[PDB]
RNA sequence: AAAAGGUAUUGUUGCCCACCAAUUUUUAUAAUAAAAAUAACGUGCAGUAAUUAAUAUAUUUAUAAAAAUAUAUUUU
RNA sequence: AUAAAAAUAUAAAUAAUUUUUAUUUGUUUUUAAACACCAUUAGGUAUAUGCAAAUAUAAAAUUAUAGUAAUUAUAAAUUA
């Protein structure tokens, strides 16, 4: 009898075993939608990252080093740390300086032609 | 600093626990100024724990 | 490790002592300690163990005939073979040699 | 040239090193206690089949399409076109099934997004963890029996057999990080602890395991001192599979038992049968019972052709049934091991045998 | 123990339930069953191990079933008993057997020695 | 050693630590004593491989820096409140079902959002552990695995222009012990925030009545 | 345990140094282990009066014991497994059981002895020994 | 004493000493456990 | 942060170089307030006196 | 060795207290008078009637600060 | 990000840095590798003179970004062709950039962003606050109606 | 030989005694400089550094300073005292 | 004016310590073996926070108690 | 008898079952690169690839290689 008794109760709780493993896959199916939902969001906001190939990065390293090419008719952007860099000209020549570091750069370069690089002032 | 022998005994059972219960109390060996970038290749640059020797 | 960390137990106050021993028995069991190290490095005890050998059953190359120190007393008998291996042997750490990973070296060595 | 030897100096520490001071590099012994210096073919082919990037198998795909046809049909209508609905949800019923890609990424869902974006979470940027894991749910996913146990035994083997792999190469790549020593042993011998199941519950898949991750160095038993008593075996009994068999279904239940009346044995109800319980033997064990198959024919073919030599030896034996020792049975004469049932006689009077016992 | 739980005896010792161990000598089985060693003082038990002798005719078992052994009159100096049954054959060997490979591998060190045996390559 | 005293030595302070030593313990890593009452797989608080008690710091809030806090203990004493039950994620309900009850009630006291009892408090010696260096102010494993983050970091990057779980009603399972009639379903009846209740022995086989006797009083229920 | 060389706890040791403990500290509920047979020390202590109350939540693991205090003492004076090993189980024998509520001529039912006989019952010494059966030590209590 | 025996720090009861005394060689005895192997007594 | 701005040479291998305009944040209280949760007794010697005087 | 000035005369600081708990003096007068051989105080003889409280454990054994005993 | 790479550079003629970064993503290609964003930065006097081969301290050098995605043993490979680059000071390395450390769970999270994100610049304020309120509210607007295109 | 400025015999003096670099403008110290301020006009350096010195104090910076540059202790003893100090 | 230790037990003119002589008694007899007891003479003054703080571990050193050194640790 | 000097990375590895040789607990290659230390003016050493269990307590009184005497260790009292 006890035998009939705990063949049922056990019977039972396999049941149950199999019913938590079947709530279980629904459950990580509500958690695949919610994460479809988060997911597919945080990877269209990735099809911006403008990737540069190789084919195009011997282009943008032409327009990155000119970023601050001596001359702009705006106002040159700062920089990761975000100072306003000695805005230089071509192939290597500072020729613009701030006024932080024309001081000390003309004192210890004495026969450098060095500039005052003045930003684009918003009056105008 | 020896009222705080239980103190120090704690923070030495962890580095012990970390270091697979047996190195309780072992220090990490004193290597040199220039350890980590004169020594050759294929010998730990940095001072393992204890536990590793 | 074959040598004996402590040579007496050091450690024997009253329970919770709440320290591993005394500074008075420390100080007796050091100098117990510095007697069987003076008796040691001064008789110049010279131990060894070989592979493939009972490694238990310590050699006795300070009990040697070719480096002993005693006159009247016989050191040991030990094989011809293993002799010239361990006596050359103890020769060969009367230097550190340079271009190799060094070792202390000291006058009682020799 | 000879036994490397230590200069102990016993005022010291410890000793000297050797003057054959043979290793240089600490040599790297399994969980038990045996040398690799570098991890079998196998597991050199389970290192390039992991660090070039395991793909989902098309079983996925194609269990998927007799799986749910409608789910399939919808994807089937709907492929390459940027999706707003996931039709491949239970495609992958878990974060991990999607190893191939990152993040778990299934690969019906990057469609419309860049193809810049699809090389960034490809396998070729999965990092070192990654692609580990990868390895290790997509063998959890074809070893096991439903998607979410990961607690089976063939499971656990698995995960454990590729777990310890990564860590041997770990180590015979850097040898002195010894916690990771006590990773890769107490690991692996969970590992046999578990395979140890699995050769017990359906061992097809054990010898797939087997031959799949070349490890039986972590079944093969250490030491005799043990497995003389059979005690690396009683393992399979302590965990509770002395009885998970099924001999009604692989060896024939009938003749596998004595009786109780008769008492005969196990081979004789099958001799009372006809049934032929017997291993393969050996060629030591075949030719050893081809000879014993042989003696009569032997006396048949010496008795009868030189009756000489048979009387010759008849002559031979028929002095040395009265010789000897003994001549009649008494209990002192043929208790059936002399030199241990009689103790007090061995050294002094019986200096035949050497010792006082030679067997159990 | 083990034994009196499972089957009743006429005299002690009689049936002996074990691990198959160790079947080299050809049609001779080695049955590694155990007692109980009972220490009244603590109040505790502990059974022990022992390698018998156990005649199989016919060679069927491999080291590992876990097999019913009974005792008998003497097969030989030193097995009084034989295999009597089966009570779980080891699969796994048997095919281990029929495919050639050691139905067990052995152990891979010897006993405990005192000689640091230098094993190189 | 010379195996004889040398000294008229009679020093007559014994600690009661000294004598008495299967109560007290003067070892380092042996202080937490035994701790029969934590949840620990040992009684001995000191073998315990998990919570190594930083202990200058804590013990503002549970007396020592052996007991376990508040939020961990497994025996409560007589004035000090148990336990609270966490609530629902959004506790908005939480006094919407005591609408049935009186109508001004206040938030339950036996009530919280993040009650968890698996929050590991922070440690010095566990996250923290100096040892392995001069102990300069800037040194130390300073591990960041148990405290919940401060930064803007998080909340910055993880803000989504969908909406939260709770809406999106992600979660199965509700709640673990199904429909618990305060936070689930409306609790009707009376507050119990003692157990006057729950410390209830059944006076009946069918268990329709439960007891609890005081010493000189009986509760019927 | 780990070794050898450790006793073998279990539910009722640690039952019963959980409720000393917890007596000792004037603490009110205890959440002690769940066992059969800890819960049976449970509800006969509580059927001895050593106890508030007990309820079983049917915790599969824990179940809480609330305890009875008077003038300031522990009416649990003391509580004893009758192993601090589990590997050594004491068989009482029914004249064991009542050679301790016979104290030199005055029967004495004062201290309470919690054993579980062969039924799979969990009794005190008294109604094992008015019916003469001997159980499994288990506690004792006073 | 770090070397000295354990000592309890109250006496154990006595009626525990007892019950812990149903499984000892002298009540194995009146029992029935032996086997007389010899004589026994004269 | 500060060991790696150090490691590219963007903060000084020693010094504060953002000393006096960092001062700005950092919090002046012992010149005229008196945050009563000050580890200083000085200042609450000197506001004890002020307005004892 | 440094030992705190007064500290050999300190009180037991967890059972200083335990001495002076009324409930103590209710448990030890208690039967001082039962004997018969003594004449109770007239604090006996009212706080017989109104003992004190029974849960008011002190915090040197409720190891529990946050408990309003 | 996979990785970030503060390449500080001696200012060399735009043949030199140029072609320093036409070496550098062409080994980060033949490394299977992409590139996010290849800033740059006009030159700047750092608080370290750094060193190059001819134990020079140059007090002002051009500044490039790079962030990164590769994989994560050949960044070990391309790393060793940059710091043995003859004209790079000093790179800063990030494997940090997947997992910082305020975060922690959600992986894509911060892999999606880049370094000028994960890193607050020193020159922000609290107006990019507003700023990046508009750029979500103006991105996801359409992120939906722009994907379903195909 | 090789001392670091740290220690007593940094910028040592004498025949044979040779300090490396230049010293004008950037100097060795250019990323080594702790604590510079500018003079505003005819402020008193006795001000400036009687305040530097007094921070510097409070600060016990200078405390570790000479400490750790004399003696390399045993680390023992350095988290002995550091310790002592946190504690005292 | 305010906080401090003892191997001594009226207590630093206090104790101990080692090598240094005979003695004894057992013995696993490494320059001269090892240990147990003891009460000479002599080098000193090594420990009692004790005259460069002590204690454990280790390299080296040596008329002896020990020291330089390298680690921890406060029985500083 | 030159002395100026060596900072960066998180998740993350599930627990229970017989590794009792297995592994394992601070001596490491190289100044032609230095501090330090030791010896001394004339050098060596200058710091975790072999080797090497070992504090973190499973307990029965000190010593003593497990035969020697009858014990020894200890803490708060008292000390300008």
């Amino acid at each position: 009898k006890k035998r009939l008794e705990a063949k049922q109760m056990t019977e039972g709780r396999q049941a149950l075993k199999k019913k938590h493993l079947d709530l279980l896959r629904e459950f990580h199916e509500r958690q695949f939608f919610f994460w479809y939902e988060r997911a597919s969001e945080r990877l269209q906001s990735m099809n911006l990252i403008q990737y540069i190939p190789q084919s195009r990065v011997q282009e943008h390293i032409e327009r990155e080093l000119d970023k601050y090419v001596a001359g702009k008719s705006e106002a040159y952007p700062l920089n990761f740390v975000g100072q306003m860099p000695l805005v230089e000209d071509r192939e290597g020549n500072i020729v613009e300086v701030p006024e932080g570091l024309l001081t000390n750069h003309v004192s210890e370069h004495p026969e450098s032609t060095v500039k005052p690089h003045q930003p684009h002032e918003s009056t105008s | 600093p020896h009222d705080w022998r239980h103190f120090y005994a704690q923070e030495k059972l962890v580095r012990e626990r970390q270091q697979n219960g047996h190195a309780y109390g072992r220090r990490p060996k004193q290597f040199s100024f220039g350890a980590r970038y004169v020594k050759t290749e294929g010998y730990g640059k940095r001072p393992r724990l204890p536990y590793n020797k | 490790r074959w040598a004996a960390k402590f040579y007496g137990r050091v450690t024997f106050g009253p329970r919770n002592y709440p320290y591993p021993s005394s500074r008075w028995l420390a100080r007796r069991f050091k100098m117990k300690k510095h007697r069987i190290i003076k008796r040691f490095r001064f008789r110049r005890y010279k131990l060894a163990a070989v592979a493939n050998l009972p490694f238990a059953k310590m050699i006795r190359v300070g009990l040697l005939p070719e480096l002993k120190s005693s006159k009247t007393k016989k050191g040991d008998d030990v094989e011809a073979d293993l002799s010239g291996r361990l006596v050359s042997a103890v020769r060969s750490s009367g230097g550190k040699k340079k271009g190799n990973r060094g070792r202390p070296k000291s006058k009682y060595q020799i | 040239e000879h036994p490397s030897i230590w200069l102990w100096y016993p005022w010291r520490m410890n000793p000297e090193p050797p003057t054959p001071g043979m290793p240089q590099r600490r040599a790297l012994k399994n969980l038990h206690g045996a040398v690799f210096t570098d991890l079998t073919p196998v597991q050199k082919k389970r290192q390039e089949q992991m660090l070039y990037g395991i793909n989902i198998p098309e079983t996925r795909q194609m269990k998927f399409e007799q799986e749910h046809p409608l789910l399939a049909s919808a994807l089937r209508q709907l492929d390459g076109q940027p999706k707003g609905f996931p039709f491949w949800y239970k495609k992958y019923p878990t974060r991990r099934h999607a190893y191939g890609n990152r993040f778990s990424i299934p690969d019906e869902m990057l469609e419309g997004y860049g193809e810049e974006m699809k090389k960034a979470l490809s396998k070729e940027m999965m990092s070192i963890q990654e692609k580990q894991f990868a390895q290790e749910a997509m063998y959890m996913e074809r070893y096991a029996e439903h998607d979410f146990d990961t607690t089976s035994p063939a499971v656990l083997a698995v995960k454990r057999a590729l777990k310890c792999r990564v860590l041997r190469n770990h180590l015979l790549t850097n040898p002195h990080n010894n916690i990771i020593k006590a990773v890769l042993a107490n690991t692996e011998k969970k590992l046999s602890h578990a395979l140890r199941k699995l050769r017990k519950v359906d061992f097809k898949k054990y010898w797939e395991i087997i031959r799949d991750h070349d490890v039986q160095d972590v079944l093969q038993p250490s030491n005799l001192v043990t497995y003389r008593q059979g005690a690396y075996w009683k393992y399979d009994w302590n965990a509770g599979l002395a009885i998970s068999t099924n001999l009604a279904d692989v060896l024939d239940p009938r003749g596998l038992n004595g009786c109780v009346e008769t008492g005969r044995s196990r081979s004789e109800v099958a001799r009372d049968l006809g049934l032929s319980y017997t291993r393969p033997l050996q060629e030591n064990e075949k030719k050893q019972l081809s000879h014993q198959a042989l003696y009569y024919e032997r006396l048949a073919k010496f008795k009868m052709e030189q009756p000489e030599a048979a009387r010759a030896l008849e002559r031979e034996r028929f002095v040395r049934k009265f010789s000897g020792m003994f001549a009649k049975m008494d209990i002192k004469s043929g208790a059936p091991d002399f030199p241990s049932t009689y103790r007090k006689l061995l050294g002094t009077k019986v200096v035949r045998w050497a010792s006082k016992r030679h067997g159990p | 123990d083990l034994t009196s739980l499972i089957f009743n005896q006429p005299r002690q010792g009689s049936d002996k339930i074990g691990y198959v161990v160790g079947t080299s000598m050809l049609k001779t089985a080695v049955v590694a069953a155990n007692h109980m060693v009972y220490y009244p003082k603590f109040n505790q038990r502990v059974s022990r191990t022992s390698r018998f002798f156990a005649h199989d005719e016919d060679l069927a078992c491999v080291e590992g079933d876990l097999v019913h052994i009974k005792q008998c009159r003497k097969i030989s100096k030193y097995k009084h008993y034989y295999v009597f049954s089966i009570l779980e054959p080891n699969i796994e060997g048997r095919e281990r057997l029929k495919l050639g490979l050691k139905a067990v591998p052995p152990p891979l060190f010897g006993y405990p020695v005192s000689r640091r045996i230098v094993k190189l390559n | 050693i010379k195996t004889l005293d040398v000294r008229e030595y009679r020093p007559l302070a014994t600690p009661i630590e000294f004598r008495f030593y299967q109560r007290y313990a003067n070892h380092p890593n042996r202080q937490s004593g035994i701790q029969f009452l934590t949840h620990y797989n040992t009684h001995q608080r000191f073998r315990v491989n998990k919570d190594y008690i930083d202990y200058m710091h804590w013990g503002k809030e549970q007396g020592q820096a052996r007991l376990p806090h508040r939020h961990q203990r497994v025996a409560f004493d007589f004035d000090d409140q148990l336990h609270p039950t966490r609530t629902l994620d959004n506790e908005g309900d939480s006094y919407a079902w005591c609408a049935e009850q009186d109508p001004t009630l206040g938030p339950h006291p036996d009530l919280d959002a993040s009650f968890d009892p698996n929050r590991r408090v922070f440690s010095h010696p566990e996250h923290w552990n100096k040892m392995f260096s001069k102990r300069r102010p800037g040194e130390g494993r300073i591990d960041l695995r148990v405290l919940p983050s401060q930064s803007l970091l998080g909340p910055l990057m993880e803000q989504s222009d969908t909406q939260g779980a709770a809406y999106f009603r992600y979660d199965n399972r509700g709640h673990s012990n199904g429909r618990v009639p305060g936070l689930n379903t409306p609790f009707f009846g009376e507050f119990d925030r003692k157990m006057m209740q729950a410390m209830s022995r059944p006076l009946n086989a069918d268990r329709t009545i439960t007891g609890n006797d005081g010493r000189f009083s009986k509760t019927i229920m | 345990p780990r070794y050898w060389t450790y006793n073998v706890f279990t539910p009722v040791y640690d039952f019963c140094h959980r409720i000393r403990e917890a007596t000792e500290q004037r603490k009110r509920f205890v959440i002690v282990p769940s066992t059969v047979e800890t819960r049976g020390c449970a509800r006969v202590m509580l059927g001895h009066g050593l106890v508030a109350g007990f309820r079983d939540f049917h915790n599969d693991r824990a179940f809480a014991v609330e305890l009875k205090y008077f003038q300031g003492d522990s009416t649990i004076n003391v509580i004893e497994p009758c192993a601090y090993d589990g590997k050594t189980e004491f068989e009482w024998s029914p004249k064991m059981m009542r050679r301790l509520m016979n104290t030199h001529g005055i029967h004495n039912r004062l201290v309470v002895y919690i054993c579980r006989t062969a039924d799979n019952r969990v009794i005190d010494h008294i109604q094992a020994v008015k019916e003469n059966v001997g159980g499994r030590g288990l506690i004792m209590v006073h | 004493h770090r070397s000295g025996k354990a000592r309890a720090f109250v006496f154990r009861d006595p009626t525990l000493k007892m019950m812990r005394a149903g499984s000892g060689y002298q009540q194995l005895r009146r029992m029935g456990m032996p086997i007389q192997v010899s004589k026994g007594w004269r | 942060a500060k060991a790696q701005a150090v490691r590219i040479g963007l903060y000084p291998r020693f010094g504060n170089p953002f000393w006096f305009r960092s001062q700005k944040f950092r919090p002046k209280a012992y010149q005229e307030n008196y945050d009563p949760t000050t580890y200083s007794t000085k200042h609450t010697m000197e506001h004890f006196a002020y307005n004892w005087v | 060795y440094k030992m705190p000035k007064n500290m050999g005369v300190a009180p037991r600081f967890d059972v200083w207290n335990e001495s002076y708990e009324p409930w103590q003096h209710m448990k030890r007068m208690g039967r001082l008078v039962g004997t018969g051989f003594y004449i109770p105080p007239e604090w006996y003889n009212h706080f017989r009637m109104f003992p004190p409280i029974n849960h008011n454990f002190q915090q040197e054994k409720t190891l529990n600060p946050r408990n309003e005993s | 990000v996979f990785y970030a790479f503060v390449l500080v550079m001696k200012p060399r003629q735009r043949r030199f840095t140029s072609q320093a970064l036409r070496e550098i993503a062409v080994a980060i290609y033949n490394n299977g590798g992409l590139i996010r964003k290849l800033s740059n930065e006009g030159v700047m006097r750092p608080y370290s003179r750094f060193r190059d081969a001819d134990n020079t301290p140059l007090t002002y050098a051009r500044y490039v970004t790079l962030q990164v995605d590769m994989g994560e043993e050949q960044m070990r490979k391309v790393e060793k062709i940059m710091k043995e680059h003859q004209d790079v000071f000093i790179t800063l390395n990030l494997n940090n950039l997947e997992r910082p450390v305020g975060i922690r769970y959600f992986p894509l999270d911060t892999f999606t962003r880049l370094e000028e994100e994960i890193n607050w610049p020193p020159q922000t304020s609290a107006d990019i606050y507003k700023q990046l309120e508009m750029n979500w509210k103006e991105f996801s607007r359409t992120r939906w109606s722009n994907f379903l295109r195909n | 030989g090789g001392y670091m400025m740290y220690h007593r015999k940094s910028m040592g003096t004498m025949k044979y005694s040779k300090w490396k670099g230049a010293h004008g403008g950037v100097s060795h110290f250019y990323g080594r400089t702790p604590m510079v301020e500018e003079v505003k006009r005819n402020e008193p350096i006795t001000l400036i550094d009687r305040r530097i010195m007094h921070y510097v104090h409070r600060s016990r910076l200078r405390h570790f300073q000479l400490f750790r540059s004399y003696q390399q202790k045993s680390n023992a003893t350095e988290c002995k005292l550091r310790e002592g100090e946190m504690l005292r």
